[PDB]
């Protein structure tokens, strides 16, 4: 129940994305109020400036690790289902790269770290020769039910907010600003 | 009657009433002293008679109480408030304190409180419930002061400057290293009136030394 754990964890974090992206398209829509509105005081714009600031790093991060999740939450399902099936039907595939792993089994660790590349380019040119079909491929049935709901990419969204990058002290004085922020709503 | 428009009014108002009460001189003696025949004139009639000022406490708690309008003098139209008004309303140096006044009897020369009804524009009991400024915790500047009116005047110019030279910030502290004649009069009046027309919510006091 491993996949089916990190799904879980990968839905409550976009869930969670997808609230403070709410809470940010209220600040912008407030934000765009107050400007077109009677803006004498400058103070309230002023914090209106720091929270969108520090609303926009936390969707950031929030991208970011929503695409880490993602990516593990695809690559725990592609090695669970491969080595079932792989345990499944593996002789043939064995014998048919017997020499490649041979060669690696009862030599040196130079011969080891050599025979992966051979069987590295052999794989390579038979998945070349065989995708020039094109035809397409549905998920495993095992999997394929939650993989649609997430889909092979993540949100356009994730993704345009990903662009900009932050140094660690940036990084540090925003998370900074979310603890003040938080601090702030705390009273 | 409230002392602080009597204050506040300028020797129009002492011939005025000069002419009007039938004092028998006005002229040649201090503001103080004439703010206090005429107040003694007028509660003589026995008419309730307002005061507000601030408060103090001296070595002995002897209270008394002042006006800002006067900057602080000690002069004959200081307010007396007994010991016991302190002991039994908790009010401290610095309180804002508005209230009836009682005109003086034989032994006593100033005038003294009878009640109260606004402690730092509050209500009087509510002020005794209220957390002391040092034991609260400080914390860095959060705020934004800007000096930026936006109107565009000859010394906004100015305030632009000091908006690119050095940000403002709530609850900050600043220190101005000013040689004379360097013009710090300009930017001081610019700060007053930065302070009092982009923020009138905060309220502003400025303090002046010889």
């Amino acid at each position: 129940t491993a996949l089916q754990q990190a799904f879980d964890t990968c839905q409550n974090n976009k869930a969670a994305w997808l609230q403070r992206k709410n809470e940010l398209a209220a600040a912008e829509q407030e934000y765009l109020r107050l400007l077109s509105g009677e803006g004498r005081n400058v103070s309230r714009l002023d914090e209106l400036r720091n929270i969108i600031e520090v609303r926009k790093w936390q969707v950031n991060q929030a991208a970011g690790r929503y695409i880490r999740s993602h990516e593990a939450v695809q690559h725990i399902s592609i090695r669970d289902r491969l080595n079932d099936f792989m345990q499944q039907h593996g002789t043939a595939l064995a014998a048919a790269l017997a020499p490649e792993l041979m060669g690696y089994s009862e030599l040196t660790a130079i011969a080891r770290n050599c025979a992966i590349q051979r069987a590295t380019d052999a794989l390579r040119e038979a998945l070349l020769s065989w995708l020039a079909k094109g035809e397409k491929i549905n998920y495993s049935a095992q999997d394929s039910d939650i993989l649609t709901t997430i889909g092979f990419r993540p949100d356009v969204a994730s993704v345009d907010d990903s662009r900009e990058k932050f140094t660690p002290a940036q990084n540090m004085i925003f998370s900074r600003k979310s603890a003040q922020l938080a601090s702030r709503q705390s009273v | 009657m409230n002392l602080t428009e009597l204050k506040n009014t300028p020797v129009s108002e002492l011939i005025t009433l000069g002419e009007n009460m039938g004092l028998e001189n006005l002229a040649r003696m201090r503001k103080q002293d004439i703010i206090f025949a005429i107040l003694k004139q007028h509660a003589k009639s026995g008419e309730d008679i307002f005061g507000d000022g601030v408060l103090e406490i001296l070595q002995d708690g002897f209270g008394f109480l002042r006006s800002a309008d006067s900057s602080y003098l000690a002069g004959p139209d200081d307010i007396y408030v007994s010991p016991s008004q302190i002991r039994r309303f908790n009010l401290r140096t610095g309180d804002t304190i508005s209230g009836k006044i009682r005109p003086p009897k034989e032994g006593e020369r100033y005038f003294a409180l009878l009640k109260v009804n606004e402690v730092n524009f509050d209500k009087p009991e509510n002020a005794r419930n209220k957390i002391l400024f040092e034991n609260l915790t400080p914390l860095h500047a959060n705020s934004r002061l800007r000096m930026e009116r936006g109107n565009g005047s000859t010394e906004d110019l100015t305030a632009r400057v000091l908006d690119l030279a050095s940000p403002i910030g709530r609850g900050q502290r600043g220190l101005i290293v000013a040689p004379p004649k360097a013009g710090k009069t300009m930017l001081l009046q610019n700060i007053a009136q930065s302070i009092a027309y982009n923020h009138p919510d905060c309220v502003l006091m400025v303090l002046l030394i010889d």
